[PDB]
Order: C-alpha cells, then structure tokens, then sequence
C-alpha cells in the first residue's frame, strides 16, 4: 500500500525524478496532529457508528429485515454488521495513510461482483455507507447531535478551529464517496 | 511500500484492528522526525548530480583495473550506466527521505540487484565504495543539520548492508 | 504486548529485518506522547478508587434492578466483585497509558471477557455504562492535561467498544 | 513479547496494583534518544560486526576451517554467518524493546539443545558473541579503532556526554551474556 | 512427457498398432552421442548465453531501461535474466529427451496469458530468445565467434563431422522457435 | 511417461537444474542398452500375433474352467477380448522395450487394471498364467539375443509382479 | 549426494518402485562413462597442487589489485587461503569425476558459497577467472584422453556457472 | 544418500584430500554388468520372495493368524506384506548403489523403537528377513530349487561363472544381516 508521502514518490519515479517540492508535504505534516485527531474521533466511536448506519439502513428499509431481506436472518444481520465494521476500519486506514491505497486494493477491487454474487443489494450498502460519511463528518468537526446520539454522545475536546477541519472532513467524506462510487 | 503508518497498517489489518493508541503514536514519530529527513531530502534533490558525482569518482579512483578493456567501466556507455547506478541509488535514497523508511530502496532498488550484478559480472564492491564514500563524506551542521545527516546516513548504511 | 516497539519488532522479526528508520522513527512517536501518557498513568494510579468507585456508582445508578434479590449486585459479595471488575478494567487502562498500546487490556481484560459474562449471567451494559461515565466525566484541565485526557479517553472508548 | 514498560507492566499485576512510581520510566524516556542512536549504531554496522566476528572466531580456532571443523565446507561457514546476523538482530531487538523477552523466547529458548544435536561447538559460538559484545559496545560509544576496522571505519557523529552511554552499553553487553548463559 | 521414442509410441498406439519401422529409431541412437554434446555444449556456457541475449535484447531497445521499461528497476531486470534462463533450461531439456512435450507441458502452456497479464512485451522476450537460438546454434556447431564471445570465448574438442550436426542445429532451432511460437 | 531421460528430466526440473554429468551419464546407458531392448522389440512387433496366440492358449489350457457356461472365456465375444487383452500386454511390453522404460505398461496396463478386472469379474490368475508362459518360453539365440531375452524377461516379470 | 544411481534410487523411492529396466539401464550409462572420468580423477588427483597453483597464479595476474594494501590477495595468510579456495574447488571436482554426478561440488563447494564471498568482500571475477584458465588449459591427449577431458571441463564449466 | 562412489569421496573429505586409490573403484565398474543382473533377479522375482517369506515365517509360527497374533486380522497380514515389500525394496536399492546408506537412512534409522510402539514382533520379523537373505542368494547365483518354488520357479540366464557372483551373494547377505541387526 501507499500513504500520501510513497504517492508523491511513486509520481516522481515515473520520470526517474528527484521528489522536487516538499511543500505540500510539509503541509501534510503541520496538519498531522489534526489527522491523527480525525483517526482517533472515528475509531474510539466506530461500534456506535456501525451500529447507528445499520440501523439507519434497516429503519428506513423493513424489508431488509423480513422473509427474503439480505439482514434475515440473524447470520445475515450479523454478516452485514461485520461489512460495515470492515468498509469503516478500511475508511479509518485511509485517512490515517492520507491515500486510497490501501481502501481500493484491499477492500473496493472485486466487492461489487462479490455483493452481485452473493445478491447482496447495493442500494442498502450505500446507505449505511452513506451514515458513516455523515457520523464521521460530525465526529471529525466534533459537532454530533444529542437528538442522534442521545446517552451514548461522546465529545472529542480536540483544540477547535473555526472551520473544524474542514479539509480533513472533505478528505474523509472523499473516501466514503469511493466506496459509494465502486458499489453503483 | 514500507514507512511508519503502512507497517502499523498492515500489524493493524493482519489482527482486524482499527488503528489504537500505538498506531497513533507511532504516526507522531513521523511528525517529529519529517522535519530533520526532509531537510536531507531536499538537499539531496538539490544536489544529486554533484554528490553522486563524487561517489562514482571515488570508486573509480580505488578500482583504476575497471577502466581495462572488457572490465565494467571501459567504455562511455559502461561510464555513463555506472554513473547513473550510483545516481539511481542516491534518488531511492532520496525517495526512502521522503517516505521515511526502506520502501522505495527495497522495492526498486536492493530487490535483484545481487541476481543483476552476478549475470552482467558487475563486481559489487565499486558499487560499496560510491555509496561507502558518500556515507563518509557528510558533516554536519555544514552539509544540514545533526539528525538530517543521521537520517541521510542510516540509508546510505541501509544500502551497503544490502551489499555486503 | 502490543505497543509501538512490539509492533515495529513483530513486523521487523515477520521480515527478517534488522530495525530500520521507520522502525526507529515509530519509537520517536512514544518520545514524543509518552508525558501525556505517562501523566494519566500517575493521575490514575494516584486516584485508582476514587475513580473506579464513583464509576462503579453511575453503573448501578442507571441500572438499580441489580440491587433486586437474585440479581448480579443484590448481595455483598456480588457488590464487591462488581466494584473489583470496574477497579480491574481501570487498572488495565493505567497499564496501557505506561505501554502505549491496549496489550494489557487485550490479553488480560478483553479476551474472554464475553465468555466470562456469558456463562455467569453478569450483563454487559453495566459494564459499559461504568467505563462511558468514566469517558464523559474528566475534564482538562482540573483532571490532567489536555493531551493526558485524550489518552485516557481512547482507552476508555477502546474498552467499552470491546463490548459494543 | 515484553518491552521494558510492559515488563513493569507485568511486576505490578503479580500484586494486582497500579503502576506506582513512573519516575524510572520517565527517565528510560529521556535516555529514548540515546536509545535509538545506540539501535542504529549497531543495525548500521551489523553486516560489518557479523563477518569480522565470524572471521575473528576462525582467527582464534583454525579448527573451524580445517578437516572435520564446523565452518567447513561452505554450507557450513554460510550457516554460521547465518546464525551471527540471527543473533545478533534478537540482541538488537532486545536493546530497542529495553527487555531481553523477545530475545529469550525467539531466539535462545531450545537453542543449546539445537547445537548439541547439530554438533555445533559451544566454545567457538560464545567467542564469536564475546566480539559482537565488544564490537556493539565501541559502536555506542563512537569509538571503533581503524586498527580493526580499516577502510570500513564508521562514525557515529552522535552528541558525546562524558558517560558515552556506559548504562545503554552495560544493557546490550547483558543481552550477549544472556545469549552466552543460554549456550553454556 | 514424452521423449522421441515414447512419443513414435504415442503414435502407434493412435491405431493400437506395434511400432513399426524400429531400424529408424536405431539411427536416433547412432546420433546419440553428438546429441550430449549438443545438450553439453548449451548447458556448459548456458550463463554467457542467458546474459549475452538479455544484454543484446537490451542494447537494441533502451526503452526496456528507462522509466515505464520492463527491466526496470532492479526486481524487473532480475525477473527477465530469470525468465532467460528458465526458457533455455526447458528448451535444453527438449534437446536432451529430443522431443517438446516438457516444454509445452512446463513452460510454454499458459506463458502468453501470463505475460499479458503482467505486460511483459512480447516484441523483446521474441528478441531474447532469437538471439538464444542464434547463441546454441554457434555453441553446437562448435563455432563461437571471438567476435561475439572475446575473452568467454569457448571450444569444445568434438569429434568433427562435414555438417557439424546440422540436423541438431534444425531441430534445437525448432525448440527455439516452438517458444517464440507460444507467444502468439 | 518413464523412461532414462524422462526420470533424469524430472528429476532435473525438480532442482531447477540443467542437464548435468549425471543426466548425460544415464542417457550414455540408453545408447548402450538400445541395441538388446530395440532387437527384442523388432522380433516382438514381428511376431506379436503368433506370441499372444500361445500365450493366450497355455491360460486356457492351464484353466479349462473358463470355457464352461458363464465364465469368462465362454463364448466368441469373450475369447476374442481375451486374445486381445494378451495381445495389449505384449504390445504394452514392445512399447516399454522401445522406451526402454516401464512408462507404457504404468500409464496404459496396469493403472486401473485392478479395479477393472473387479469390476467384471475377469479372474487374475489367467492373465499371470499367460505372462507366466510368455516368460518361460523363450530362448537364446534362437529366439533373440541373450540380452534382448533379459530385456523382454524383464518387462515380463514386471507385467507379473503388478497383477502379484 | 547427486549420482546416476542415486538420482534413479531417488526417483524410484519417492514412487514407492523396486529398481526397474530405465533404472538399469542409467546405470549402464555409469559402467560406459566411468573409464573416462575415473581417469580425469587420477590424472587431477596426480598433480591437484600444480594444476591449482597455475590457475590461482592466473586469477592474480588479471587481477593485480588484489595484490593491494586491504585487497583479497595483499598478505601472506589471504594469499594461502586464495589458492587453498583454488585446491578446494578443483579437489571438489575430481569427487565429482569420481562420483559421475555434481553431488561434492553442490553439497560442499557451490552451497553457501555467495552468501560467503559476500560476507567477507571476496570478489567472485578472480574464482572465475581461476576456474575459466582451468578450463581453457587442458589438451587431450597431452593431458588425459579426449573423453576424460571433456568430463573434466564440463565440471568446471558447472563451477564456472554456479558464479556466473 | 551414498553410493559406493560418494562412499570414497566422503573418506577421502574427512582429510581435505584427493581420492587416492580408484583400483577398488575400477573393479566395482568391471564387476557392474553382474550387479545389475543381481538386482534384475531380485526385483523380477520380488512378490515371489515376499509372499513366499511371509508365509514361510507363519507356516514356522501359527500363532501370527490366530486372535491375538500380529498378522490377524487381514488388515495386519496386508501390513506385513507391505513391510516386507518395503524392506527389500531399501536391500535392493542398497545392492543397486554398492552401499548401505539409503537401507540405514530410509528404513532402519528408528524401524526398532516404531515396531516395539507397535508391538510388531522382532523374532517372526527377523525371520521373513532371514527366508529373504536365503531367496535373494539363490536368485542371485540363478540356483533356485523347484522344491521350494514349484511351479512358481524363474531361470534368469546370466553367462555362468564357477563362483555363481559369491562377492555379490555376500555383499546382498550382510545388507539383510543389517536389518537384522538393527531390529534384534
Ligand atoms: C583475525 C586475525 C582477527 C579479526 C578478524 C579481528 C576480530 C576482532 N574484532 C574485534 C573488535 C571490533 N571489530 C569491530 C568491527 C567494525 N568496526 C567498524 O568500524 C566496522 C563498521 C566494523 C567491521 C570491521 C569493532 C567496532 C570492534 C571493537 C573494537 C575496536 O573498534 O577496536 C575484536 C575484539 C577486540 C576487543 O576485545 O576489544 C576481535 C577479536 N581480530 C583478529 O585478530
Ligand atoms: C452513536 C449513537 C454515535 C453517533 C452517531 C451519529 N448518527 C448520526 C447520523 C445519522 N444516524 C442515522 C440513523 C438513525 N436515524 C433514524 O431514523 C434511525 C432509525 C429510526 C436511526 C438508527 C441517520 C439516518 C443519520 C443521518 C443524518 C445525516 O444524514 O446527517 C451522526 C451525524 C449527525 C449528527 O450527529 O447529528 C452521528 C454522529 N453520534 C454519537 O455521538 C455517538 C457516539
Ligand atoms: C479536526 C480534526 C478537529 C481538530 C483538531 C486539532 N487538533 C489540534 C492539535 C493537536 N492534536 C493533538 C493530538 C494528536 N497528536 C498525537 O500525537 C496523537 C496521538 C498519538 C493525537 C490524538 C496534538 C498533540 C495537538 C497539538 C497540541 C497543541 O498544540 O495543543 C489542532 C490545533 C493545531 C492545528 O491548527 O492543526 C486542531 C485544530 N480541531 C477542530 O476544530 C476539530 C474538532
Ligand atoms: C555436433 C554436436 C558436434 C559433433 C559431435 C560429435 N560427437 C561425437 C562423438 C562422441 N561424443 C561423445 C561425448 C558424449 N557421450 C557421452 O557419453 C557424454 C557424456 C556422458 C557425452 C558428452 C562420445 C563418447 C562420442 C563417441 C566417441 C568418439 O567418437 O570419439 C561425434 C561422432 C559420432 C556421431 O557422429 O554421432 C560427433 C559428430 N561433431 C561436430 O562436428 C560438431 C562440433
Ligand atoms: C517364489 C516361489 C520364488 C522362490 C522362493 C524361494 N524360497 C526359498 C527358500 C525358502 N522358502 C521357505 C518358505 C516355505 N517353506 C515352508 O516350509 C513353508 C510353509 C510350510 C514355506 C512358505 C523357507 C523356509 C525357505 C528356506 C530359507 C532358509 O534357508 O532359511 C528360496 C531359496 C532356497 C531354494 O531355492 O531352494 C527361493 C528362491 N523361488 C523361485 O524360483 C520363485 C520365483
Ligand atoms: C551373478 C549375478 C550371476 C552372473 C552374472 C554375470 N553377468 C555377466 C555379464 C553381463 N550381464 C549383463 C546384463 C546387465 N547389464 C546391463 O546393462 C543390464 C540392464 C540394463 C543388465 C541386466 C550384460 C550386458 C553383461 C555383459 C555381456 C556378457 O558378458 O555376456 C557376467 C560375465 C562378466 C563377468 O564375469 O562379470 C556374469 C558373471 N553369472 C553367474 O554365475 C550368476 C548367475
Ligand atoms: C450490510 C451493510 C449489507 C449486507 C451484507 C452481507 N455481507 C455478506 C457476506 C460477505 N460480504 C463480503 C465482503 C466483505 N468481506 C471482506 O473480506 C471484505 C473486505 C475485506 C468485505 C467488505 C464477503 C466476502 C462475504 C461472504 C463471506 C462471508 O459470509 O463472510 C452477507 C451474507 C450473505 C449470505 O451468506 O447469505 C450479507 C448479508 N446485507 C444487507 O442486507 C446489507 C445491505
Ligand atoms: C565537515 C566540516 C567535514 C568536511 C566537509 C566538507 N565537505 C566539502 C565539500 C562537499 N561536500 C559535498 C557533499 C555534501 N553536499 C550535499 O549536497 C550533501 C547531501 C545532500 C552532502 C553530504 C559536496 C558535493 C562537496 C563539494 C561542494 C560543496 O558542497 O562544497 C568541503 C569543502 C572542501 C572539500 O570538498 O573537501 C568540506 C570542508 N570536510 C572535513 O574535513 C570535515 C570532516
Ligand atoms: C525477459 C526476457 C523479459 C521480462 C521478464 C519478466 N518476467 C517477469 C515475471 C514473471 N515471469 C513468469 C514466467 C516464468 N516463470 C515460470 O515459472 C516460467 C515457466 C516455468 C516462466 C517462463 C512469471 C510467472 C512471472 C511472475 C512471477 C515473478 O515475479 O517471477 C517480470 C516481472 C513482472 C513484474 O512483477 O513486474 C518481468 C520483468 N521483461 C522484459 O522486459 C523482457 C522482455
Ligand atoms: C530354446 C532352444 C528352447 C526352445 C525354443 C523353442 N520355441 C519354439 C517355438 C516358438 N517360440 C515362440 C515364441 C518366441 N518367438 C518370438 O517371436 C518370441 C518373442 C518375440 C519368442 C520368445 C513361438 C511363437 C514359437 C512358435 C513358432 C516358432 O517355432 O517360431 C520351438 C519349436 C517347437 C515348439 O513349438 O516348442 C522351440 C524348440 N525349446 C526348447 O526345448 C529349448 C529349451
Ligand atoms: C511383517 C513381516 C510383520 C508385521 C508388520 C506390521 N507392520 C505394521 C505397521 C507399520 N509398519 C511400519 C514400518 C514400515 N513403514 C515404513 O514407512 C517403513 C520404512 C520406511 C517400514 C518398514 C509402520 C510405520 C507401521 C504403522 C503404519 C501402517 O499401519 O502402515 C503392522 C500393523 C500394526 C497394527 O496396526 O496393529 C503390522 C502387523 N506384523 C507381523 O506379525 C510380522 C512379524
Ligand atoms: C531463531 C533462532 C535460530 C538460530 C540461532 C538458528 C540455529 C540453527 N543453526 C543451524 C545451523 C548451523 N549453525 C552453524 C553455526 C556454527 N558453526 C560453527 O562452527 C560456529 C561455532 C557457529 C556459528 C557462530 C552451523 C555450521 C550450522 C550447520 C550445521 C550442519 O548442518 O552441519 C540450524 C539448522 C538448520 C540450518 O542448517 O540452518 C539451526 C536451527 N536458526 C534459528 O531459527
Ligand atoms: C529516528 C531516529 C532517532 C535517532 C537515531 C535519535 C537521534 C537523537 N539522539 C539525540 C541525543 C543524544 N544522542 C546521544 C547518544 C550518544 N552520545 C554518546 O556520547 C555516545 C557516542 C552515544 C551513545 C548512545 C546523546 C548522549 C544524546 C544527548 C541527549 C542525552 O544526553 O540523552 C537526539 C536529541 C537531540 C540532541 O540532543 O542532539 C536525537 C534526535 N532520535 C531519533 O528519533
Ligand atoms: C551491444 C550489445 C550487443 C550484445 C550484448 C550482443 C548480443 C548478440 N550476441 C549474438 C551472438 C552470439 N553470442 C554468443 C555468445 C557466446 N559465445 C561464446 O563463445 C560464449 C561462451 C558466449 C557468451 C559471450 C554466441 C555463441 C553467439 C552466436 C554467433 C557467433 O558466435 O558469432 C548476436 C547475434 C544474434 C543473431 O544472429 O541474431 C547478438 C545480437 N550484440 C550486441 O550488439
């Protein structure tokens, strides 16, 4: 796999090149601190997540969870919930690298074919991709909602900036739209 | 392609874990350590020419016998390909200052070279000494700073001991 | 025990490598974060009861049905072992601030941890409940330090996602 | 595997108490740099210390190279190379773990048991050990001599205290003597 | 696989007949000494062959050297001296059993989807093994070069014969050109 | 198919290896032992009707029993099979003097024979019975050579030995 | 250790064979060559000394750096053990000529052998240039008969391309 | 494995010399075409010597086929002939080399302690392998008797000399004397 700095190296191989401007670069490393934030703000609520956009997924699509729904029966619930967990765990790698690698080689080449095989339904694995994007983007910004979250609301208490990093939130939100780009 | 966060990565994937407290923590050490390499990166990309240079003089200076005819170094397309080797490592060098860690010089550079040399009868140590001679020529602060040079070293060391 | 070193040693060993600069630039990070750490490690270990004892009390707090006959608080000695089990998570979690990584959690407190609930009866949403009013309850700077509450936290959610 | 705060760790437990004085840890902290300069002192020069303690072994025993001796024919001489690098990369992990454990249980647990099967000789293995102590011990403290080393002299140019790492060099010439014990 | 003889076996058995004309085999067996020595004469500088076709495959084509080329960097160049070598090694395999069978069975049965796969270029590994079947033909006839050869020039001290086997030479040219055949 | 140099071949790939002295020296062995094996294989494809007649007789002769109703030498259809699976062995055995290996009578004799001859009921002991004969009756120089009479004893016995 | 009669036995027992007609027949092979080989063997094992002598003297020649202060050849101990190397590649040869197989030279002269040269900086062009002057040296009948020298220049041809 | 050959070569290593004396080497050539004929006999009438010793060794000890004896129930009996197969199979291949080391390496080394773990009895084994030794002599020097091989009995037609190969006939004896050895 590459992280954002191997990318960079990889592009300046192709015209056996010195790396020439390690500005970008070092902007990646003054916003370092702040991505291992973001890395932190998903991991320590990825249960909580996964479990919420799966939810979602299934209270917006009953028939997800009746006689011929890909959540029944409890194998198959529990199969999905492990999908979700996956997808976000290769999500989290990604913004920790700071490159796509390691979610396309990894986790993207080969799932939509392996979910039409299996008649896994695309539609429904988008939408609880779709919430994950949307938890993530809140956590990163450190903004959940007490109406979604209710007793298990957790705050991160990272040093606030006024756009929240924003950046960061984009660059996340990119990788879930990868996901959402290969499975339709 | 090894560096910090892809060796914690692939620990990471090989258990099913999501990044923990020591794959964060390890990433903090690239933070710190970015500025000193990335000194020595861009002073290396600066002056590849001339530092490769010296290198490939040094090591024809100790083994003049390359210079007979039908040796590795006696004639200019033999002069120029042993030149651009010295450079080529001196770049994945470069590159390994970059990425901050082994990656680039495994993957492109240490990976066949002892099958290549064996079947071109390229002998190895006048390959040791360019890169022996540049390991022994920095000092710092006057070439960068104390921990560029350490950085600038380890690899240099790296790729000898890939030879040796 | 997973830790930055250990992992940079198991991927090292997997490898047949010497230790290299990623290798070396990871164990920086640990320079570098191990005063947060370490600050939370001494604040916990200095408070260790107090902390697992007000914990312990917002657990049954939300959940009194376990003070009814027959359930898992309902005597002296249920009520002791529960207190200890909140005391064992909390001293794990000051193990894991001095490593910097959730071995001593992994080995000593998550694994077999369902199995162990499972066949005693004992419920797991106390458990959670006590280590999620322990991540919502410190603040910075009365408890420690910013960065300290930040270590302790991700152990904290570490913990209680183990169980969710 | 154990590191030394790990190890400290697993002291604690055998009373089920929290770590109490972290003092000793903060200062196995503030040697951490010199730590990692006393690592790549000895990884830096590993192949170089692997053949000339190899070589000084046979210097002391020509047995080794003659008729019936254990670094004859090459096969043999190869191995032993071979077992030089292993040990010397499980001391190496040892010294940057600060804790003979991965050394112990990777490394030296059966290891005699090994040799004595194999007919390789015990006198001859601990004096090779017996340079690679002496060799890594010149390596931390910057000071090789060019009367062994020649035009493979390597210098360090790490910061000098008076000390030069006297308490890091005592620590790596332990792991040899572990290495020596478990062989004897 | 087959040899010459299991393979006009092959043939006989298609009609469950004994095999027929056996003087003819007889003659194969006449040869059978100056076949080792064309199988000894390939084997024996089988090196100077692998290194002389993949440089010569290279000084007419540099783009195989350059950024994007398939014999760089280092791993790419290693793989096509290997590639080189195995190709030879099957094809003197077939000239020692007189028959291809072990080189389409081992070698060239799956080798163009291979190279495809991997975008191996098909134009220089032709050029390789051209150059290969040019080398043996020298190497057979006992007539190298000092051209081609300088200083590795070698002879082999064969009972000398007016065709200088010139029926080995068509038939190890076959073999030659069989692989160049099963790249297409 | 096994013969000299196809066992010396695979042996060889095995390895990774070229031809070597070895392989070279084995196959100097077919050159020498061709003229016995390929004499008794010329006198074999001559005769083949006329040796698998008799030995085909002498199983008969040897087990009359076959000849009653229902076994298996009983009417047109079985007694020519049986004549002709005689003269499949001797003609497997010509092919193995030619190769000068057992790889025609292993890949199409032997292989399977057992669960065939199981399978329909074909006793074993006519088949031995007929090899068996085959085997005693020839003679030196009369029939071939004294060595091509080893060969062809040879091929006979290992026809044997797989249905003993 | 590599054979005609080895490699069959091998062969044969990984299939669970008695010896069988290709088997025999490798072996014959083994009584045709062996005049030839046995008397490379005496005619090498007679004068080891001067025929090694003459072929470390060449590698020296080409190879005048050695001779050096810090080079391979540049005292009195690296000098005897270079022409010891010489005696024991050329010694493991004459087992090879005695074996009929490259068995002594695999086993005690080719394994390891880079990992060695490697290990302690010994460049492999003067082992090459030794074996390469052996192998260019030898006259049939002067020096052993037309057959025994072709077998004595194949085994150095495979010690030549073990390093090549 | 050794053979005769590697035998010499290994002697002479264990001095770093040269092999010396091929005069012995010489005569084991001059006397190949009689090995050969050795093993052909051996090997031609192998399941005649093995079905032949194992029923000898039970018609001498009836309680092997009775309940409780190592040859019942029919899956013993089958095991046996397997291991008398197996045994004389490693003798011929050690008649075949000239040496003892692939019957010690690949069958003896550890046979003794795997039948005492199995209770396979040493006495009745010894003997199979002892009516082996005496068939194997006989079919060697092509003096069987129809006594004991009726109308089972093989001529193999060798060119006849006075000593009936008594080198070869002692040489093949102490290969069964060595299994005897090494499971009495
Ligand atoms: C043979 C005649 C013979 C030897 C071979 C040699 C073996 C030997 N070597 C040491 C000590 C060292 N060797 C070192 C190795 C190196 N120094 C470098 O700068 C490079 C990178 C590397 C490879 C050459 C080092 C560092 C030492 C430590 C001491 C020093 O630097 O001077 C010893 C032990 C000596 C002691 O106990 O101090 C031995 C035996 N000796 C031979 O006689
Ligand atoms: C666990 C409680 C986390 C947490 C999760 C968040 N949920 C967020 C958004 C979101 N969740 C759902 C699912 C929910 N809606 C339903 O209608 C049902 C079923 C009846 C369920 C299970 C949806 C649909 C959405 C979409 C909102 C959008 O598109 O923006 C969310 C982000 C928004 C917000 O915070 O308000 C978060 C963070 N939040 C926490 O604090 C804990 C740790
Ligand atoms: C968007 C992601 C956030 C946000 C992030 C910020 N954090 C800032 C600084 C900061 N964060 C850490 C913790 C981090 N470093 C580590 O080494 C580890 C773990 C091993 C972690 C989790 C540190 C140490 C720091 C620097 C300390 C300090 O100087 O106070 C930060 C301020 C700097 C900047 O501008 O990038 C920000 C913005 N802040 C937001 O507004 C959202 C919620
Ligand atoms: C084209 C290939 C050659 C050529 C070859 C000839 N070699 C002839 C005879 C010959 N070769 C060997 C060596 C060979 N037999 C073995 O047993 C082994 C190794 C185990 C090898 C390498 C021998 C023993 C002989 C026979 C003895 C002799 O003739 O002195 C030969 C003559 C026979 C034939 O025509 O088949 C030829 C022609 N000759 C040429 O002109 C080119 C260079
Ligand atoms: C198979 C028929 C071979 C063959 C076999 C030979 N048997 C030889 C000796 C031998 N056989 C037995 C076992 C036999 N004797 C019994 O009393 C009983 C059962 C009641 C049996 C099954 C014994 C005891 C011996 C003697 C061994 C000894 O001296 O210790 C033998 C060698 C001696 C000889 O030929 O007279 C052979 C060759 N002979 C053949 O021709 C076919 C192919
Ligand atoms: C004791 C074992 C025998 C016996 C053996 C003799 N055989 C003699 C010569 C001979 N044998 C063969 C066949 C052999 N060579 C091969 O290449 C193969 C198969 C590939 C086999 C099976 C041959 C070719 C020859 C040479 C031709 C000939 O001389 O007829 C032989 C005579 C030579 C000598 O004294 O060594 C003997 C003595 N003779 C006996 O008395 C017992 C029964
Ligand atoms: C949940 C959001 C979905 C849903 C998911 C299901 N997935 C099922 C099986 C399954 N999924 C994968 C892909 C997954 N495995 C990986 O290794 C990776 C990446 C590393 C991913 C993303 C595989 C390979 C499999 C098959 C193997 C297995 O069972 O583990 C599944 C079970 C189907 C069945 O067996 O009947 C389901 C239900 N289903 C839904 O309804 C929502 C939309
Ligand atoms: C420390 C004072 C040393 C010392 C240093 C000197 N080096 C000199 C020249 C020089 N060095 C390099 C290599 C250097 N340049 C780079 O770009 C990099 C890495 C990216 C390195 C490590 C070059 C190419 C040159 C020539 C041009 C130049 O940079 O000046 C130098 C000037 C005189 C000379 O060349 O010897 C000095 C004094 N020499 C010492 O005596 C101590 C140990
Ligand atoms: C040299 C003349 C070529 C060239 C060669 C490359 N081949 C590469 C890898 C490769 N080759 C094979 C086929 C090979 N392996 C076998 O087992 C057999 C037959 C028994 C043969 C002939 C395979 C399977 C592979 C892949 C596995 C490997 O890496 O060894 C290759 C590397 C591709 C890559 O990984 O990037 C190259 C460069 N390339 C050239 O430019 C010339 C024309
Ligand atoms: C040696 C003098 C014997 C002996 C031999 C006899 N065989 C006779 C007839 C015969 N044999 C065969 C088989 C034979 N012919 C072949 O083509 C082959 C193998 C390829 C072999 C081994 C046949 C087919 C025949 C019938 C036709 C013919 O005669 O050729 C024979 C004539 C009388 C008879 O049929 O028995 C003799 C004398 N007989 C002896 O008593 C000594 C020991
Ligand atoms: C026959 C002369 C004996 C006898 C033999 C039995 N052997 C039994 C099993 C057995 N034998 C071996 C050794 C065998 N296998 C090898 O790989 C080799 C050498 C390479 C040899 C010689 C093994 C390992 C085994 C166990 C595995 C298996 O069943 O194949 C056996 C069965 C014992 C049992 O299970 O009860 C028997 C009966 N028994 C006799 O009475 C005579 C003396
Ligand atoms: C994890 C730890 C670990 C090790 C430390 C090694 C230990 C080890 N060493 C050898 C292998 C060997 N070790 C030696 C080494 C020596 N001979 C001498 O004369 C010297 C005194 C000494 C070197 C200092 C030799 C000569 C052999 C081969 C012995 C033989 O095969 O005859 C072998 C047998 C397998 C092989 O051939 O490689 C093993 C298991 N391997 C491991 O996995
Ligand atoms: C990733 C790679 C990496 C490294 C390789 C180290 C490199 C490193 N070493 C030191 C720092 C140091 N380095 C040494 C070490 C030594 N001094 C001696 O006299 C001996 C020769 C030697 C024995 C080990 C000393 C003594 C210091 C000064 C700080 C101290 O006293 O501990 C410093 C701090 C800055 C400074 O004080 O100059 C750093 C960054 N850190 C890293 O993160
Ligand atoms: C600039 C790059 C460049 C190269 C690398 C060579 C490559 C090369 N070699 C040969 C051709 C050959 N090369 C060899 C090789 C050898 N002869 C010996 O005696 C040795 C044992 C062995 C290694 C040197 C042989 C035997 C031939 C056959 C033609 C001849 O010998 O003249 C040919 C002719 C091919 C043909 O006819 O199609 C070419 C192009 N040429 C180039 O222009």
């Amino acid at each position: 796999m590459l992280d954002a700095f191997s990318r960079a190296v990889v592009q300046a191989d192709a015209s056996t090149s010195v790396v020439g401007d390690v500005s970008a670069l070092k902007q990646f490393i003054a916003q370092g601190n702040r991505r291992l934030d973001a890395v932190n703000a998903i991991a320590s609520n990825a249960s909580c997540m996964v479990s919420d956009a799966i939810a979602g997924m299934i209270c917006e699509n009953q028939g997800l969870i009746q006689a011929g729904g890909n959540c029944y029966p409890n194998r198959r619930m529990a199969a999905c919930l492990r999908d979700g967990e996956i997808i976000l765990r290769y999500v989290t790698y990604a913004l920790l690298a700071g490159d796509a690698s390691v979610l396309d080689d990894r986790c993207l080449n080969g799932l939509k074919e392996t979910y039409a095989a299996l008649g896994v339904p695309t539609t429904s694995t988008v939408r609880a991709v779709q919430i994950m994007k949307a938890q993530a983007a809140a956590h990163i910004k450190d903004t959940p909602s007490e109406a979604r979250a209710g007793a298990k609301l957790r705050k991160m208490g990272s040093p606030v900036v006024e756009d929240r990093c924003s950046s960061l939130v984009a660059e996340a939100s990119s990788y879930f739209d990868r996901v959402i780009a290969a499975l339709s | 392609m090894k560096s910090v966060v892809t060796t914690v990565i692939a620990a990471a994937d090989a258990a099913g874990r999501f990044p923990s407290s020591s794959d964060l923590e390890s990433v903090q050490g690239s933070i710190q350590r970015s500025a000193a390499r990335l000194e020595a990166a861009e002073k290396l990309g600066a002056n590849l020419d001339n530092v490769a240079q010296e290198a490939y003089n040094a090591c024809i200076q100790k083994y003049p016998y390359l210079n007979n005819a039908g040796e590795a170094n006696s004639n200019d397309t033999y002069k120029a390909k042993c030149l651009r080797d010295v450079k080529h490592y001196m770049r994945l060098i470069q590159y390994c200052l970059v990425v901050g860690g082994t990656g680039p010089l495994d993957e492109w550079g240490i990976a066949g070279q002892r099958e290549v040399y064996r079947a071109l009868s390229l002998p190895t140590a006048p390959y040791v000494e360019a890169l022996s001679f540049a390991r022994n020529r920095g000092c710092a602060p006057r070439d960068m700073s104390a921990q560029a040079l350490v950085e600038y070293n380890a690899l240099l060391d790296y790729a000898i001991n890939s030879l040796s």
